Parts: C-alpha cells; structure tokens; sequence
RNA sequence: AAACUCCAGUUGACACAAAAUAGACUACGAAAGUGGCUUUAACAUAUCUGAACACACAAUAGCUAAGACCCAAACUGGGAUUAGAUACCCCACUAUGCUUAGCCCUAAACCUCAACAGUUAAAUCAACAAAACUGCUCGCCAGAACACUACGAGCCACAGCUUAAAACUCAAA
C-alpha cells in the first residue's frame, strides 16, 4: 500500500520537485534544501505523485494532511474500486471419486459467486490410463452445474508436456448474463 | 491515577549518566517482579496454565537452591590434591 | 602444503635485521634468538628486498592475472603506471604555475589514493534471524575493504561497455577518475553505502 | 533457605492435595547444565547511525564525514578485538564462577546417593 | 551531600536545582513504548504540550516503526522541537516495554536535552481487564 | 493487508468487570472449590464402616426470564496464507463469561492411589510410578471390540443425562 503521510526528513531521491502548501509550484530542488524549507516554514512533506520521473512532493500542515486523507476515504467508501481478481487453483485427478468431485464443485461455485478466476488442472490418475478426451469431460461436468453462472475464461489446453489439461473459469459478465436470461426466456416462450 | 506522581518507579540521574539510571530502574522493576508480570500479562494465561507454570517455577527454585547449596559446600574441596602420587 | 607446520614464513625486511641490539626490547631479543632455531620457508618468487617493491601493486597485479599469466599481468600493470604518469606530465606542462602545485605526477601516489577513495566503509552481509536471512549493514574489516576496492576497479575495466580500448588505457583512466572522487567505481561505493543506509532499520538483526 | 518440601508432593499419608507436580524427581543430579551462550546483538550501531546520518546530510560524500567515518571504524576495531578478548576469558573462566567441566569433576567426587548401600 | 536516587518530595525544602528550577517545575517527556510504535510527548510542568513525535510521524511504516533506530529518530525530532521552546532538562516518564523504550531516551539526549530522572509508568492492573487469548505459533 | 481516523498523546472526572505484590506461604472446605477490604452469621458427629432403593451438593459449558456491559470471546463477517484453509495469523462483533430467579447434573470431577485402625520386621520388591505391608468394612472389576451404543425405566432434562446389554467379529487387545 501507499499511504498519504509525512515522508519525513529523509527523502529517497536527491532531486525533488516541490510544491507549496497553497499549491504554488516551487520547482525542482535538492533534498537538503527541502529539509531547510520544512524547518523554516514548520511544515511536513508529503508525496503527491510518484509516477512522474521528477519526484513530486508537496509541503503541507498536519491539519491539511488529515483533510486530504479524509477526502480520499470518502471517495473510496462512496465509489469503491473493484479489487484485483484473485486466482484460485485446483488440481484434480482423472479417477477422482464422485463424492470428492461434488465437494470441489461446490467449492468452485463459491469462488465464482465471489467473482474469482478458477484455474482447474486435471492430471492422469495414479496407475490409470486415460485419454485427453475423457479428462476434458470433467470440465464440462463441473461447468454443467453452473449453467448461467460460469463460463470458460480459457478453454481446456494440454500442458505439462501433455500429461494434464488446464482451463480457467470465470463469472459471466452482466452483458453475458442478460443474454443467457434472454435466450432462456425465448425458449420458454417457444415452449 | 489517584496517587502522587514522580514517586513510584522513579530514579534520579547522576552526573548526566542516564545509562546507569536506566539500568538501576530496570534492575528495580526486575527484582520486584514487574517486568516478568508485564510480559505474562500481554496474553491471558489460563488458570490451569498459570498453576502449571508456578509449580514448575517453584520446583526449579528448590532444585536450583539445593544444587547451589551443594556447590558451595563442596567448593572448599577444589583445592590441590594433597596426596598426589598415592 | 609440502611444508611441515614447523616451517615459519620468511621475514624479508633489511631494516629489521640492521636494527642495533641496544634498541631491542627483552621481548624482541627473545624473538630473534628463537628464529635461529626455527625452520624458515623459502622466499616466494614474487616479493624481494627491492626498494621499488610495493605489496599493493603486486596484489592488484595478481587479481588481474588470468590463468597464471603473470608476465602479461605485470606488463599491463607497468603499462598502466606509465600511462598514468604520461597523462599527468601532459596535464602538468599545459597548466599554470599555480595549478601545477596541485597536480600529482607520481603514479604510485595516484594508484594508492585512487583505491583508498573506493574502499567501502560499511558492508552488507546476509544474517539469519528467526529462520530468515536478512541483508544487514555491517562493519567491514580492513582486509575486506581493500579487496573490494581492487575487485571493483578490475571488474569495471573488464566490463564489455568499453569497446576495443586496451586495459592500460581503461585502467589508467579509471584510476585518475577515482583519484578525483569520480567515475563508476566511486558510484558503486555510494550505492553500497546507500543500500546500507536504506537497511539501517535492519541493523538489529546482526548478532555480533 | 530452600523452600520447604514437607507435604508438597502427592504421597501416601499426605492428606492435602499436592502443592507441586514435578515432571522430574526432585533429586540432585551429579552434573550441572552447560554454559548457555548469550544471544548475540548488534554493536556499534550508535556510531554506525552517526556516520550514516552525515552521509544523508552530505550527499554520501565521505570528504565531509571523515571524523564520523573514522569513529565508526574505531568502534568496530575495538569491538572486533572484544570478540577475541571475551572468548579468551570465557574459556579461561576469568569471569565465570567456575567452569561446568570444573564444577562437574568436583561433583563426580561427591555423587548424590539416592539409594542405600 | 551524598547522592539520592529518590526524587525530591514536593513541599519539602530541597537544595537541588536545574537552571534555577525545582524538580516540580521541570518539563516532562512522556514516552509510550508500544510493541509496534513509539510515541513521545514533551509537556510542561503545567501540562502544556511542547512537542510531539512518533515513529509514524517520522516517516517509518509498519514493522520498521517497531525498532530501536526508529524510536531514536522520533526522540531526536521531539527534542528539536522542544529545545526551540526553551527546554533543556526533562523528566522522562516511560510506559511500555517496546523496543523504543530506551532508544527513545537516547534520541532525546542526542537532541540536546538533559534527562534528570527516569520514571516507569507501565500500566500493571492489580487483578483489571482480561487480555486477549494466547497465540498458537 | 483489512480496520479506525468525532483518531492518538497529556491531564481531570469516572464500573453491576477482574481481584499485582504478599504466596520461596501450604492454609480452609465433604468434594466441587476458595488468595482485594470490612462486618454479621458460621465451619456436623465424645467408637468406626455404611444408602446406585434415598437426601443434600457438585468446575466449565448449556437452557429459561429480567438486567448490567469495561474487557475477553464460540459463531459469523472481513484481511492474509495455501493446491485448497470451512483452520493455524490479523481486525470487527454476537451468544457466553457477570448479577438476580429457576433449571441442567456433566469433567483427565485424576493427587486415576476408598474409609477407619496399625506396622516398618520378616520374603523389601514383576516393571514403571508416589517404598512394602497388616486388620476391618463398603464400593467396584472378570479378553478385546461392538459400547460414554440399542431397548427398557427414571428425570423441570426433548439433538439431554443416569443405569446399560445382546447378535455378528477377532486371537488377540
Ligand atoms: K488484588
Ligand atoms: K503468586
Ligand atoms: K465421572
Ligand atoms: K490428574
Ligand atoms: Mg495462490
Ligand atoms: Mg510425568
Ligand atoms: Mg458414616
Ligand atoms: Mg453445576
Ligand atoms: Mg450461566
Ligand atoms: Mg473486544
Ligand atoms: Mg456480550
Ligand atoms: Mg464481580
Ligand atoms: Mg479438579
Ligand atoms: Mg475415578
Ligand atoms: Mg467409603
Ligand atoms: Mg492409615
Ligand atoms: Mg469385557
Ligand atoms: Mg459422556
Ligand atoms: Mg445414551
Ligand atoms: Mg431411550
């Protein structure tokens, strides 16, 4: 995380682009000069932007730093950003029993409702001879329990030297979800 | 909170020697048992666990004081061998 | 080793031997009467009693030696010292009488000061605490500081960034840069110091 | 004075509940524990943080921090020798009351006798 | 007279003075040494705040705050703001057994302040609230 | 990381919560239990054993009802970790821990060592543990597992407790 707090007296870079408490641009200067300014004005130094090649810092009072932090948390509480998609992995066997496949199928369903990405890998069972066409049938069994909830983000693809298959599942987008409801309603009207 | 301040656990510094004052204070708090008490109070020690610890600490004291008593009793015999060669 | 543990290393120092007896202490008198009974290793074929012998340059030469080719390593060293001296004689004649006083023309003085300006005062060594290794600012012994200054100088000159420049011209140029607290070898020292400073909070992980 | 052991252990004839529950018999062994090395800690940090403070204020220019740099090197030199001095004294037992090896030879001559002969 | 580690008692007639000020008049440096942070407030004998610094206000974050050198830096910062206000001698009241318990005091001295006494005020309940359950590690 | 930011520090005011040190003491009580202060009441039996057919009790958790609420905290929610993590780690918060009035009657309720009386000699004594025994009495036990189970019966207990088998199975446990 990157926090909006006083950077301190130690500035990482030698050349620092500085701004005033009122927003006035003070230009680029050495960190030593910035330290003198902080003591002269009795203000603290904050980092406004880091992406810029010349590091951009601003002088601010303790109260001002708080007011900015209050603004930011309201911006998030009101308009929360989606979090990064978490990838959940499962490694199955070709000869997996049907009770254990239902257990892991129910687990995949809970991951899709949370809008995660589920990477499902299927390996050849121990002391078992299986074809890639049979291993690929398990994916359809897993995805058949989720008719209008999940779809293939990445389709089954041999990996690990052809020993195992691997697919990625995802939750249907809002547009894809309304399409499923539409198609389902058309079938209802037909029937 | 209701007591007078700067009396309890207060050590005066001599000739600007703050290290010796801090070591003296730390020695005071240790001997009175406050340091070990503060540490044991960071997490709740369940009574069964406290009774086991006290039993272990009391048996260790008895053993350590009895072994120390035997060392001091036998230390005089650490003198040079009076009958070397026999 | 083909020398039994009884063999002591030779002391090659004419002054140590001509020193009068009266100046000697009772301890130094005992060491001298003792060595008369000890076995002494043959003098290595590197160091001699010459007045032009410099152990630092001899060591720097060995760190430049590839595959036991001392003749070539020595040639590069003596070619570097001549290149340093000629560069300073050129800067000396082209300068004013006032600037001339500040210009050093001895390549041995430049060589030593160039390396001393690159020695890293603090180091970073991995330290295991709580089952995790941590890089940690640590003091460096005097031997290690000298070695790193040499290894950094030789490494920089062997960098492929230099295109078709001969080693005596590369090394001569880098020594004069470091002699003036400039160049990439000094930057490498500042980087190690900056990395040590940014890991100041991790100093406690050290147990010595 | 050693704490009392009368009526402290669960035994026939002792009505009260046991005060102590020793996991090992309270009988003196014929040996003492081995000297437990003290946990190590970083030293000279005070001088190390003064040198790095000057570097921070002088753009990591050693020319301005010569006095502090030398001070840090002296602390390490003194501490480096302290490694040799302590180790020598630790083996000699100059600071120890007695060495576990020396203290165990003395107990070998006067072994605890928990049995009848 | 022999040195007494016991502080002078207010209302009695002591001869000890610091810059012409009695013990009851010396400002107080309150050091709160927590396990993950160290907070230092210098106040006057009348409870007027003079300077405040913590490891968090000195640009240290997360586990670096809970270190000695971080507390030492916080002490220097509070000492600097306090010295500007006319403080030389301070009474130290430290509560907590964190890593910045002693290091925070060094920073106050390196910052130009003279410590005349050290007081521990680590809260010890005499029987109080039940602490959180032990950790399984 | 999440969480809070009417947040944090100093000072003052301020509990229906819990009871440093003393305690290296070894006491009280039938056991369960009982370690802040004060006061009142108060700790059966002038032989012993003795109720699973009774009576009175009985940690913690739990139930019903009305209250209090600092802190802790099943569950639950969030953060992290992980192949997964219904956990271990971090945060929030509830039942609950407290009081009052009734229930429930269970613990590795184990000091796994019954009560009373007596002995330290003889053979001291499988092993280990906390040395070996005598008199007397009550209670209990008789291969493992099935089984803190089934059924019956009793109970303010209704997913409960108490008592408690058999068939099949094994040559061990
Ligand atoms: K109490
Ligand atoms: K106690
Ligand atoms: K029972
Ligand atoms: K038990
Ligand atoms: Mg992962
Ligand atoms: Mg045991
Ligand atoms: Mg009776
Ligand atoms: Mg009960
Ligand atoms: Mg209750
Ligand atoms: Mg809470
Ligand atoms: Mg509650
Ligand atoms: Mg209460
Ligand atoms: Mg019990
Ligand atoms: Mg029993
Ligand atoms: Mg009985
Ligand atoms: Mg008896
Ligand atoms: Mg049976
Ligand atoms: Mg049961
Ligand atoms: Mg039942
Ligand atoms: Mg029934």
């Amino acid at each position: 995380k990157t926090a909006f707090s006083n950077v301190g007296r130690k500035i990482s870079q030698r050349v620092i682009h500085l701004f005033d408490e009122k927003g006035n641009d003070l230009g680029n200067m050495h960190r030593a000069n910035v330290i003198r300014l902080m003591d002269e004005r009795d203000l603290r130094l904050v980092q406004r932007n880091t992406s810029t090649e010349p590091a951009e810092y601003q002088l601010m009072t303790g109260l001002q730093i708080l007011q900015e932090r209050q603004r930011l948390r309201e911006m998030e509480k009101a308009n929360p950003k989606t979090g990064p998609t978490l990838r959940k992995e499962l490694i199955l066997s070709s000869n997996i029993g049907q009770h254990d496949l239902d257990t892991k199928t129910k687990q995949i369903q809970q991951w899709i409702k949370k809008k995660h990405l589920v990477q499902i890998t299927i390996k050849k069972g121990k002391n078992v001879d299986v074809s890639e066409n049979e291993m690929e049938e398990i994916f359809h069994q897993i995805l058949q329990t989720m008719p209008g909830i999940a779809t293939f983000s990445s389709r089954p693809q041999a990996v690990q030297g052809g020993k195992a298959l691997m697919c990625v599942l995802r939750a249907l987008s809002k547009n894809e979800e309304k399409a499923y409801k539409e198609t389902q309603e058309t079938q209802e009207r037909d029937t | 909170a209701k007591h007078l301040k700067f009396i309890a656990r207060t050590v005066m510094v001599q000739e600007g020697n703050v290290e010796s004052a801090y070591r003296t204070l730390n020695r005071i708090l240790t001997m009175d048992g406050l340091i070990e008490d503060i540490k044991h109070r960071r997490y709740y020690e369940k009574p069964c666990r406290r009774r086991q610890r006290e039993s272990y600490e009391r048996c260790r004291r008895i053993y350590n004081m009895e072994m120390a008593r035997k060392i001091n009793f036998l230390m005089r015999k650490n003198r040079a061998d009076p009958w070397q060669g026999c | 080793s083909r020398y039994s543990p009884e063999f002591k290393d030779p002391l090659i120092d004419k002054e140590y031997y001509r020193k009068p007896v009266e100046e000697l202490t009772e301890e130094e008198k005992y060491v001298r009467e003792l060595k008369k009974t000890q076995l002494i290793k043959a003098a290595p074929a590197g160091k001699t009693s010459s007045v032009f012998e410099d152990p630092v340059i001899s060591k720097f030469t060995n760190m430049m030696m590839i595959g036991g080719n001392k003749v070539l390593a020595r040639s590069l060293m003596i070619q570097t010292l001549e290149a340093v001296k000629r560069k300073q004689f050129e800067k000396y004649h082209a300068a004013s009488a006032e600037e001339q006083a500040t210009i050093e023309r001895n390549p041995y003085t430049i060589f030593h000061q160039a390396l001393k300006n690159c020695e890293p005062m603090i180091g970073l060594v991995p330290i295991l605490k709580g089952g995790r290794f941590y890089q940690v600012p640590v003091p460096l012994p005097d031997r290690r500081r000298r070695f790193l200054a040499m290894k950094w100088m030789i490494t920089e000159c062997r960098d492929k960034k230099h295109q078709r420049t001969l080693m005596p011209e590369k090394l001569s140029h880098k020594l004069l840069e470091a002699f003036h607290n400039q160049g990439p070898v000094i930057k490498r020292k500042h980087d190690l110091h900056k990395m040590a400073e940014a890991n100041r909070a991790l100093a406690h992980y050290r147990w010595w | 004075a050693t704490p009392s052991l009368r009526g402290r252990l669960a035994r026939f004839g002792n009505p009260r509940k046991p005060v102590l529950k020793p996991n090992k018999p309270l009988i003196l062994a014929n040996r003492v524990g081995e000297r437990r090395r003290e946990k190590g800690e970083a030293t000279c940090i005070t001088e190390m943080s003064v040198m790095m403070a000057c570097w921070k204020q002088n753009e990591f220019r050693d020319d301005a921090c010569r006095k502090e740099i030398q001070g840090f090197l002296d602390c390490a030199a003194r501490a480096q020798e302290a490694r040799k001095m302590r180790s020598i004294q630790e083996t000699l037992g100059e600071s120890g009351s007695l060495l576990p090896n020396k203290l165990n030879k003395l107990l070998q001559r006067f072994p605890n006798k928990p049995y009848l002969s | 007279t022999k040195f007494s580690i016991y502080p002078p008692i207010p209302g009695e007639e002591s001869s000890l003075r610091w810059a012409g000020k009695k013990f009851e008049e010396i400002p107080i440096a309150h050091i709160k040494a927590s396990h993950n942070n160290t907070q230092i407030q210098v106040v006057s004998a009348s409870n007027e705040p003079l300077a405040f610094a913590s490891c968090g206000t000195e640009g240290f974050r997360n586990a670096k705050k809970g270190t000695g050198i971080a507390a030492q830096t916080a002490g220097i910062a509070a000492a600097a703001r306090a010295k500007q206000k006319g403080v030389i001698h301070i009474r130290v009241v430290v509560k907590g057994l964190g890593p910045g318990r002693l290091s925070a005091m060094h920073g106050l001295i390196m910052g130009g302040l003279e410590v005349i006494s050290i007081t521990d005020n680590t809260p010890i309940p005499h029987x109080g609230c039940r602490p959180r359950k032990a950790r399984k590690l």
